[PDB]
């Protein structure tokens, strides 16, 4: 049996891992594919818990299509968007 | 008021040169500066790139030992050092900043020496009349995650950035231009084609390295 | 006798301390006065070593007068500007 | 398309109300939302503020127990809860976002109940004719580090942001307006005064809490 809080904690951690790996360089890899997918699917960019990556996140164009640098700098936190998914709010 | 590029250089085989690129208006300090080679009557070729963040440099295998990239951060300048020069180095060298969005290229530096994701652009040639609606297509060998750009190149001039991302119109570009597409297939529609938009259309992906270009689409009046 | 490298290391650390204290809240205090002074005097904002503060730095309007959010997000790193002062480059 | 404010409320002494403010276009999630009280025929008064980052709330001692601030982050909404209502609560309540620059206030919410840095604005009243050059002055009790703003308030309307910082012209504001100043003394010059720029001019500092306002400068044609 999978608990709401434990599953939400892991998706956030899985995300943090992906984002940490994605900002390392400009190399096309799965982490970028995964980060670009989470961002598009949830309409978010980066996390509050990983603020040290925001500039790097922008530098690698990892935020969704359509929105500018200011919109992406102030985009919705992915950890919150993950919480809303597992709690059914959106 | 972005990229500033160094003047022309005429040289003989065996010489060594330095082409320069100065930014202004960009986070040069923690960015990616790429160099693109354009051989006369031939396509666009990616040379290499510097990450001014860590100082890492990458080159297309062909330019591995000859080419070199260095930076001067306070003056926000990028240098491409070319050694053992030959006739196949006679080309225009464009400087391309990348990272906090998508940018227009430098005007280019002409060097004259005299003595992996595959892109598929379609059609190759287009014979149309003013007011007609045209649809150019670009297909990537893999999902490029909408990290594509459409450019318009007019004879002897630097490629003009039309659409970045898949759908975003670059500032100052007329509304009649429309980018669309996803995953592996992308399109550029030109609504009510005008005289000032004739030439070669290029697509490009920015999903990792090396950067690759479409064959080109030549639009002309019959 | 004061060594160039040790003095440059301390000004940077003194700065880091000030910036850490300045972003805590909106309270007018010396840390903000000190951070606003360093930023204006050296024409810089935040540090590369303290990227986790950039958003907070913007949130508190701690960057110099005249420049927008994009200019301030991409403003010159204060640790580098401190290095240039102690080495006589500018 | 920034701040959206809740509709008017007519009430009797002893009631309890909720005034609302919705952002859009701002980083509401990690920002400062302030509330400013404006008593009819009286000055601007700062009520309190919420830091949506940590949830900390601060109030001017007078509003300490009556006023309350809460937020609804997903809808990007700020609420000011007022209890034990009396005649001195009859005022316009403006919502002010602050943090990633300087912003225009909300249009205001009228509530009717019927049954520290000191700013020095000069002159108090100004009788001038069209085309004249005027110079309003604002003096802070301490160095406010150029964190000041100039506003123009027209009868029964929300203060219009003219200049933020000391010198920065707010977008859409005519060039004829010029902010200057440093440390403790600031100035606003209106070059070639026009008809559409008559009313009350206010200065304000944003150097910590509480936010304080200048007496006002009434500009009028004789």
């Amino acid at each position: 049996f999978v608990n709401k809080d434990q599953i939400a904690k892991d998706v956030k951690q899985f995300y943090d891992q992906a984002l940490q790996q994605a900002v390392v360089d400009d190399d096309a890899n799965n982490a970028k594919a995964v980060v670009k997918t989470f961002h598009e699917t949830l309409d978010c960019c980066g996390s509050s818990t990983l603020t040290a990556l925001t500039t790097s996140v922008l530098k690698n164009n990892l935020c969704p299509s359509g929105s500018n640098i200011i919109s992406n700098l102030f985009k919705e936190d992915c950890h919150q968007k993950i919480d809303d998914l597992f709690s059914g709010k959106h | 008021v972005r990229l500033h590029q160094s003047a022309a250089q005429l040289v003989q085989p065996g010489a060594s040169v330095r082409l320069s690129c100065t930014t202004s208006g960009f986070n040069f300090k923690d960015s990616y500066l790429h160099w693109v080679k354009q051989r006369p009557a031939q396509g666009l070729e990616w040379i290499g790139r510097i990450d001014t963040g860590n100082g890492n440099v990458k080159f297309d295998p062909k330019f591995q030992d000859k080419a070199t990239i260095t930076t001067d951060i306070p003056s926000m300048t990028a240098y491409l050092h070319l050694s053992n020069l030959t006739s196949e180095d006679t080309a225009v060298y464009y400087c391309v900043p990348y990272g906090y969005g998508f940018h227009s290229w430098g005007d280019g530096t002409t060097l004259t020496v005299s003595s992996d994701i595959q892109m598929t652009q379609s059609p190759a040639s287009l014979s149309v009349s003013v007011g007609e609606t045209v649809t150019i297509t670009c297909r990537a060998s893999e999902n490029i995650y909408r990290t594509l750009a459409w450019y318009l190149q007019k004879q002897g001039k630097s490629p003009q950035l039309l659409v970045y991302g898949a759908t975003t119109l670059a500032d100052g570009v007329p509304s009649r231009f429309s980018g669309s597409g996803s995953g592996t297939q992308y399109y550029l529609k030109i609504n009510s084609l005008q005289s000032e938009d004739f030439g070669t259309y290029h697509c490009q992906h920015f999903w990792g390295t090396p950067w690759t270009f479409g064959g080109g689409t030549k639009v002309e009046i019959k």
